[PDB]
């Protein structure tokens, strides 16, 4: 359950 | 209407989405970067629509808000009566490969051997192996299992790209793009061909699509499927003819993603792209074929048969699978 990326 | 601006990795890419451009009379027009990673940011600004992705990839781009529009569909084992663009995809299976010559090997001996890989962060190349992999030794330790690899998108330096071998030249050594000799399904097929590895992440049609005359290429021209096993689960090792049951996973198609409110416009011209330049369409072969790149799997692999729709409008985790994202979540805590 993380986020974007970038 | 918009012109659909298609997003190309590296020059070879870039090259054909040109020839797609003039052919589209600039319906679909391109950006070019030199990773998928690179590309998907080019879509995020806004700087380009789209672009078509292994599993792996539409995972980063779906934790930044990108969504499915269609999918690769090839063809089918079972006879179907449906349109192509109706048809639901069957995922293929991702497999490890290696020379039936090589006799010791098993799935149980891969440790401090020589790995060939599509690409960190794909589907058969690298999620799938590299998961199963860190559970079973228990240890996240995963670029120190393999003597040395090529795992195009790994640090250069590394063991992880020691065996890559980069452009005509030897520049780009381990870049993830065509240009790297060992990139992608046959780039790493290749690496297992010539012994460069001892082991190849691909998929089952792969193997079947650069030998026993399927391909013409120079490196693939001679060989033969029965010169290659598949590593099983279970410590066996089988005939390429048994991947059925003798895979690692089964990998959800790589799909066309966009911005969620581009993914109306990029599907319906898309549907009528490959109506001009599909299998079949009206203008291939005599003018461009959209999922021809002679065997180099450019913008779409060579063997779509068609982009098809997706059942249920799918956020990408409905379209990875609850189990597969879940996977990748699992093994990107290592990193
Ligand atoms: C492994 O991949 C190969 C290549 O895609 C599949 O073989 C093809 O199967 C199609 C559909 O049945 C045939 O019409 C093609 O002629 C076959 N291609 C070749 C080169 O032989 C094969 O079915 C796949 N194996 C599994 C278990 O899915
Ligand atoms: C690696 O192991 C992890 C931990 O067991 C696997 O994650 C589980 O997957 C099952 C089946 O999809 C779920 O019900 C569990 O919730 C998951 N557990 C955790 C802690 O997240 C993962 O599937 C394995 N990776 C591979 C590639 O097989
Ligand atoms: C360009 O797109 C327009 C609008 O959909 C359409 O009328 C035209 O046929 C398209 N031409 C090609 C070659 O894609
Ligand atoms: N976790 C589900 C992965 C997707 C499987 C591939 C497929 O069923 O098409
Ligand atoms: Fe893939
Ligand atoms: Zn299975
Ligand atoms: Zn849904």
């Amino acid at each position: 359950l993380e986020a974007c990326a970038f | 209407y918009t012109r659909v601006v298609w997003c190309a990795v590296g020059p070879e890419e870039q090259k054909k989405c040109q020839q797609w451009s003039q052919q589209s009379g600039q319906n679909v027009t391109c950006a070019t970067a030199s990773t998928t990673d690179d590309c998907i940011v080019l879509v995020l600004k806004g700087e380009a629509d789209a672009l078509n992705l292994d599993g792996g990839y539409i995972y980063t781009a779906g934790k930044c808000g990108l969504v499915p529009v269609l999918a690769e569909n090839r063809k089918s084992s079972k006879h179907s009566s449906l349109d192509c663009v109706l048809r639901p995809t069957e995922g293929y299976l991702a497999v490890a490969v290696v020379k039936k010559a090589n006799e010791g090997l098993t799935w149980n001996s891969l440790k401090d051997k020589k790995s060939c890989h599509t690409a960190v962060d794909r589907t058969a190349g690298w999620n799938i192996p590299m998961g199963l992999i860190v559970n079973q030794t228990g240890s996240c330790a995963f670029d120190e299992f393999f003597s040395q690899s090529c795992a195009p998108g790994a640090d250069p330096k590394s063991r992880l790209c020691a065996l890559c071998a980069g452009d005509d030249q030897g520049l780009d050594k381990c870049v993830p793009n065509s240009k790297e000799k060992y990139y992608g399904y046959t780039g790493a097929f290749r690496c297992l061909a010539e012994d460069v590895g001892d082991v190849a992440f691909v998929k089952n049609d792969t193997v079947w699509e650069n030998t026993n005359g399927e391909s013409t290429a120079d490196w693939a021209k001679n060989l033969k499927r029965e010169d290659f096993r598949l590593l099983c689960l279970d410590g066996t090792r089988k005939p390429v003819t048994e991947a059925q049951s003798c895979h690692l996973a089964v990998a959800p198609n790589h799909a066309v993603v966009s911005r969620s409110d581009r993914a109306a416009h990029v599907e319906q011209v898309l549907l009528h792209q490959q109506a001009l330049f599909g299998k079949n369409g009206k203008n291939c072969p005599d003018k461009f074929c959209l999922f021809k790149s002679e065997t180099k799997n450019l913008l779409f692999n060579d063997n779509t048969e068609c982009l098809a729709k997706l059942g249920g409008r799918p956020t990408y985790e409905e379209y990875l699978g609850t189990e597969y994202v879940t996977a990748i979540a699992n093994l990107k805590k290592c990193s």
